[PDB]
């Protein structure tokens, strides 16, 4: 899971998509 | 950033450490920035686009450590926040990854010029320096891609920039690079910006000037073979940043 404390939730390298 | 050295705030005066609060108190990391006039820091769009509300954010200057404060950092309210309208993103590329900040302090004050802190110049219309030219990154963002935290002290890295051509390649990006983006990477892929490192600085030396060439927008990895890092060209965006500053 992947929250709103999340730091530069869509930089490279996230799990975000 | 992946490899690199640590490195103090004095080193990359022009570094603007964006925060969010939360409704509990708690302040977490967002991204980097750019001081590139008194008033104005720029960083990326996409650092913002799901919380999109100017109150919840602070920012820093002087700055040299993630979760600790250090000696010559000031503290700035963001009196406006102002996001790229045709910021978009595929499944990779962010197209028109660029936001403006104007801080402000709580006595209403905009940065002064120290030890720490220092404005960083912008490239005059479509001058980037020639490929091969060696920039810098700097930011708090991940050490390696798989790691889940980040580095408590500043880090920078040095990157070559690299031909659209070169970086429009198959075996590159291709056409997911445009013409208001930007590559660099090492050339031997173990140097790169990484998650928490987006909005932030890469630096050139340009007709003997100190630059901000590109921010930190996105790639494939970090520090992966042929999958070199991707900014925002800045060189491409003086209009929008004249007209909204
Ligand atoms: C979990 C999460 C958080 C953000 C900011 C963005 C995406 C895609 C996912
Ligand atoms: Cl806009």
């Amino acid at each position: 899971a992947c929250s709103r404390y999340e730091v530069d939730c869509r930089g490279r390298x996230s799990a975000c998509g | 950033i992946i490899g690199g050295e640590f490195t103090t705030i004095e080193n990359q005066p022009w570094f603007a450490a964006i925060y969010r609060r939360h409704r509990g108190g708690s302040v977490t990391y967002v991204c980097g920035g750019s001081l590139i006039s008194p008033c104005w820091v720029i960083s990326a769009t996409h650092c913002f686009i799901d919380y999109p509300k100017k109150e919840d954010y602070i920012v820093y200057l002087g700055r040299s450590r993630l979760n600790s404060n250090t000696q010559g950092e000031m503290k700035f309210e963001v009196e406006n926040l102002i996001l790229h309208k045709d910021y978009s993103a595929d499944t990779l590329a962010h197209h028109n990854d660029i936001a403006l900040l104007k801080i402000r302090s709580k006595e209403g004050r905009c940065a002064q010029p120290s030890r720490t802190i220092q404005t960083i110049a912008l490239p005059s219309m479509y001058n980037d320096p020639q490929f091969g030219t060696s920039c810098e990154i700097t930011g708090f963002g991940k050490e390696q891609s798989t790691d889940y935290l980040y580095p408590e002290q500043l880090k920078m890295t040095v990157v070559k920039l690299i031909s659209h051509r070169e970086c429009q390649q198959p075996h590159y990006y291709g056409s997911e690079v445009t013409t208001k983006m930007l590559c660099a990477a090492d050339p031997q892929w173990k140097t790169d910006s990484c998650q928490g490192d987006s909005g932030g600085p890469l630096v050139c030396s340009l007709q003997g000037r100190m630059t901000l060439t590109g921010i930190v927008s996105w790639g494939r990895g970090c520090a992966l073979k042929d999958k070199p890092g991707v900014y925002t060209r800045v060189s491409h965006f003086l209009p929008w940043i004249r007209s909204h500053t």
